[PDB]
RNA sequence: CCGACUUACCAACCCGAUGCAAACUGCGAAUACCGGAGAAUGUUAUCACGGGAGACACACGGCGGGUGCUAACGUCCGUC
RNA sequence: UCCUCCUAAAGAGUAACGGAGGAGCACGAAGGUUGGCUAAUCCUGGUCGGACAUCAGGAGGUUAGUGCAAUGGCAUAAGCCAGCUUGACUGCGAGCGUGACGGCGCGAGCAGGUGCGAAAGCAGGUCAUAGUGAUCCGGUGGUUCUGAAUGGAAGGGCCAUC
RNA sequence: UGCCUGGCGGCCGUAGCGCGGUGGUCCCACCUGACCCCAUGCCGAACUCAGAAGUGAAACGCCGUAGCGCCGAUGGUAGUGUGGGGUCUCCCCAUGCGAGAGUAGGGAACUGCCAGGCAU
RNA sequence: UCUCUA
RNA sequence: GCGGGAGUGGCGAAAUUGGUAGACGCACCAGAUUUAGGUUCUGGCGCCGCAAGGUGUGCGAGUUCAAGUCUCGCCUCCCGCACCA
């Protein structure tokens, strides 16, 4: 909650600074992220799926909500009710901490790391964004594992907007470009 | 017509026996219900025997 | 120049549904009023609905058809008698 | 949260080559040192160094004097 | 010839063709052939009448063609006994009461589109009429 | 939205109460206050209320909607009710759960005498 | 690799206008039918039980229709 | 043979070698109850990932779903998840519907005993309408009802069932 | 008695959407926190509990507004019961019933019980 | 063991 | 005219319970043998291309999460019946 003691003194108010807000509700604030990892090759085995949601327990400290299909298609070889992916969400002082985690360790952790985009702001200020390879995470280790896993973050706010979202993660220095 | 037919005798020593069907195919273990025993006049557990 | 036939020759039996007692119809208890399929009339005051959507009459009285609800649904009420 | 399925999730201490201590909570365990923090990432002066076209005609009057 | 692409179904009773029509007034363009007696046009009759205005205009103004052949007619063939089923579609047909406006036209002149019009209606088992646009 | 979608948990043993020409005691629950009221089988006009929005038991209390409250207000509505010689009545949570204050109030008032 | 633009070969959605439907309906009659009340009329015309049957090859005409060609002194239904 | 729609003429019913489609099952949970939930499709953003898996938001508002044909229903959901369970109870049944009849159907309530629920209450199979076969003969279990001099027994009867 | 709010109804769009504005003493809502009651096929999101620092941003409520939705005459038309008639696949006459669509127009609901707050 | 033809 | 059956690469021919479409072989192409051809031997082979996937079971619509693989219509072809006065 380091990041949510610096968003409720210092973000707040330079956002209602650069927007000119008449109440403080109205300011934009961070809500949940959503930790996906959509493994459509498990239909080849279950243990791709069970070892793809133990690292990424790891990463964030829950049990992962193993998804299944909504319904069937057939390009893919799936049927409705295939576990074919695993969630995490993340609210409160563990999506503090992950995200504190992520923008200071993992993020300068990638290979050839050139900044974010600003363009991933679905128009409604939710930001998504998606990281090819789950080792820039120091908790899983790189001799330990055997396959590349790969991971989406989606970070879903209150910002109406797709600005108010940008200045709000540019106000906790998310390195955009 | 796979789904054969069974009977559910009473477990008092009666031999009351209710009649039904079950597929032995996908359920294979022996079907085991509480009933009524209309000559004990009590909920007695039936359990499942040949049609015969 | 003999030949044809018609593989739509079939029917099922009329199941003799409707309405069996009208409004201001005064009947008994345990009569039938509707047999329908659906829930075209809904089950109001001291009426019953039946296994196939069937309303029969709980009580002694008069048959009131009124339409009540924000859906404008179709009641059947007993008045009493 | 539920009491048992969860990882255990405890304070350690990450430190970097750029000295940035900082405590974190994790599933680890063991203490942490890094290679690059935030603090010392080159995204604010390196990956801006890193373009370096050059120019051609500077190349070429480079080479020689007439 | 005018026929529908898909049906819900593929034949139809034989009804019948009384009452009033609905497309009365001239709608679209500035001249129109409209039905004055009762019956049903086929997509052929359609096509012939189309041909002969398309003709007598030099592809000069636009037509527009009101009604539509939904209807399918069903025949027995030759030497065939009344039972074993309905007989086999044939044709479609589109059933015209009067006052059916059957054609429109403009960007032509008056005299032409009654000239074009009477060579179309020279096609057309019932009996037509020129209208033109009223205002209201 | 949590509006309806309580409304639309309650709405089915509403009708149930109302088919069946039941006196119903009305739970309504704020995080602040808690509300009840015993109504009419034709649903269209109360017997007794009480709640900790009035003053003889909010000011006998510590806060206005905790278990306590609760319980006092089940007591009060139940205290009244069987003044008025109402004695059977139908517990309507309201779309809540029978739970933590909706429970301690029921318990209250079927200790206190109502009987359902 | 990005593409540069302009055709006249078309075109989804949407919007506006216009038609058609036995197996379409956001509308909806006349009649008919069921129940109740009330006169006048009618040789109880009504119902129940019992004794005795005959009959179960229909026809045309009107109206509403299926089929056929809105053909048949055609055929199959409803009603008189 | 059975079910659904139209023909069928706004009660029921109504024919043709008339127009179109299905059934001859399934389910020990796909039943009961309590609690909770609410779709299809499309748009944008997003690792592998693609027209289409999973994820987040938004439009939409049932255009979806219902074990299967069609019709009528369904948001209080009859649709979808989870917990506990066996009412897929036995004896009856006022009163009606439907048939020429045999027969078929609906049913509140009563007695006993039971399950869920705090409780009011609900439950006598499934959203409903198809999923079926008379009698005879014979088989199996139960029952002293009968038992050809008498005591048994055989055989028969009754109940369940094939 | 006036205003406002909450709960439960009646009625079921003249009652619904949309657009603009507006409300915080109380109430309501969001909210703060969660070791506990209880909960998440992960997550105090929901459910629940302990509360009251903040805000009316959203939601909700109220006011206004005819872009819709909706309602909707009068007259006429269609149809049709009975009787009659013709040029009889379809129409007409007398008489009785009389739509639908559309038009003018209406229209931004009304009302009951209880409780609370501020005024009177 | 078989093995055509230019 | 009625009934039954079938239509798939250049060719003959397969696929099951609806879960890639070409198994196979023939022919053709290329390689090595041989003076050369044939044979014999090895390897490829349905259409669009960068190599990366898409079109494709007579024609055209439906059903299905998904069809040669269901269902309807159309089309051509093969077979048997087309009798009694
Ligand atoms: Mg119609
Ligand atoms: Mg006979
Ligand atoms: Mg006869
Ligand atoms: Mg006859
Ligand atoms: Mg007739
Ligand atoms: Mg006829
Ligand atoms: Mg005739
Ligand atoms: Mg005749
Ligand atoms: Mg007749
Ligand atoms: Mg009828
Ligand atoms: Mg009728
Ligand atoms: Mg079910
Ligand atoms: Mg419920
Ligand atoms: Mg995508
Ligand atoms: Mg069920
Ligand atoms: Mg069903
Ligand atoms: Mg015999
Ligand atoms: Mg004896
Ligand atoms: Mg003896
Ligand atoms: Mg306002
Ligand atoms: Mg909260
Ligand atoms: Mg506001
Ligand atoms: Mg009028
Ligand atoms: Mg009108
Ligand atoms: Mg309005
Ligand atoms: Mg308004
Ligand atoms: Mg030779
Ligand atoms: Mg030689
Ligand atoms: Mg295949
Ligand atoms: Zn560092």
């Amino acid at each position: 909650a380091k990041l949510h003691d610096y968003y409720k003194d210092e973000v707040v108010k330079k956002l209602m600074t650069e927007f000119n807000y008449n109440s403080v509700m109205q300011v934009p604030r961070v809500e949940k992220i959503t930790l996906n990892m959509g493994v459509g090759e498990a239909i080849a085995d279950k243990k791709l799926l069970d070892n793809a949601a133990a690292d990424l327990a790891a990463i964030s400290g829950q049990k992962p909500l193993i998804t299944k299909a909504r319904k069937s298609v057939a390009g893919f070889k799936i049927r409705q009710g295939y576990p074919i992916g695993c969630k995490v969400t993340l609210r409160g002082e563990r999506m503090w901490e992950f995200f504190e985690r992520l923008i200071t360790i993992a993020v300068p952790r990638i290979r050839d790391f050139r900044g974010l985009s600003a363009k991933s702001f679905d128009g409604r200020g939710n930001y998504s964004m998606g990281v090819r390879e789950q080792i820039i995470f120091p908790e899983i280790d790189y001799d330990k594992v055997d396959r590349v896993r790969g991971l989406d973050i989606t970070i879903t706010t209150t910002a109406k907007s797709d600005e108010e979202g940008r200045a709000l993660l540019a106000a906790f220095d998310f390195p955009f470009r | 017509g796979i789904r054969e037919k069974i009977k559910l005798v009473s477990s008092a020593g009666t031999g009351h026996f209710y009649t039904t069907t079950k597929n032995k195919r996908t359920k294979p273990e022996k079907l085991e219900l509480k009933k009524f025993d209309p000559v004990v006049r009590q909920h007695v557990i039936y359990k499942e025997a040949k049609i015969k | 120049k003999a030949g044809g036939s018609t593989r739509n020759g079939r029917d099922s039996e009329a199941k003799r549904l409707g309405v069996k007692r009208f409004g201001g119809e005064s009947v008994l208890a345990g009569s039938i009023i509707v047999r329908q399929r659906g829930t075209k009339f809904h089950a109001g005051a001291n009426v019953g609905c039946g296994r196939d959507h069937t309303l029969f009459a709980k009580a002694d009285g008069k048959v009131k058809f009124e339409v009540k609800g924000p859906k404008n649904r179709k009641f059947i009420s007993i008045e009493a008698e | 949260m539920k009491k048992d399925i969860h990882p255990k999730y405890e304070e350690i201490t990450a430190s970097c080559s750029c000295g940035n201590v900082m405590k974190i909570r994790s599933t680890v365990g063991h203490d942490l040192n890094l290679d690059v923090c935030s603090k010392c990432h080159p995204f604010f002066t390196g990956k801006q160094r890193d373009v370096a076209t050059g120019g051609r005609v500077d190349r070429f009057n480079k080479r020689f004097n007439i | 010839m005018l026929q529908p692409k898909r049906t819900k179904f593929r034949k139809m009773h034989k009804g019948r063709n009384r009452g009033l029509a609905q497309g009365t007034d001239v709608s679209f363009g500035s001249f129109g052939l409209k039905a004055v007696g009762r019956g049903r046009l086929t997509a052929r009759q359609i096509e012939a009448a189309r041909r002969a205005m398309t003709r007598a205009v030099k592809r000069q103004g636009k037509i527009w063609i009101r009604v539509f052949p939904d209807k399918p007619i069903t025949e027995k063939p030759l030497a065939v006994r009344m039972g074993k089923g309905k007989g086999n579609v044939e044709y479609w047909v589109a059933l015209i009461q009067p006052g059916k406006v059957l054609y429109e036209m403009d960007g032509v002149p008056e005299e032409l589109a009654r000239e074009a019009f009477k060579l179309a209606a020279a096609k057309l088992p019932i009996k037509t009429t020129f209208v033109t646009k009223t205002v209201m | 939205d949590k509006k309806s979608a309580r409304i639309r948990r309650a709405t089915r043993a509403r009708r149930k109460l109302q088919e069946l020409g039941a006196t119903r005691l009305v739970v309504h629950r704020t995080p602040r206050h808690i509300y009840a009221q015993v109504i009419a089988p034709n649903g269209s006009e109360v017997l007794v209320a009480a709640s900790t929005v009035e003053k003889a038991i909010a000011e006998q209390l510590k806060y206005t909607g905790n278990k306590d409250a609760a319980a006092a207000v089940g007591k009060a509505v139940a205290e009244r009710a069987l003044e008025k010689g109402i004695k059977d009545v139908s517990f309507d949570r309201s779309g809540f759960q029978y739970h933590g204050r909706v429970q301690a109030l029921a318990d209250a008032a079927r200790e206190a005498g109502l009987q359902f």
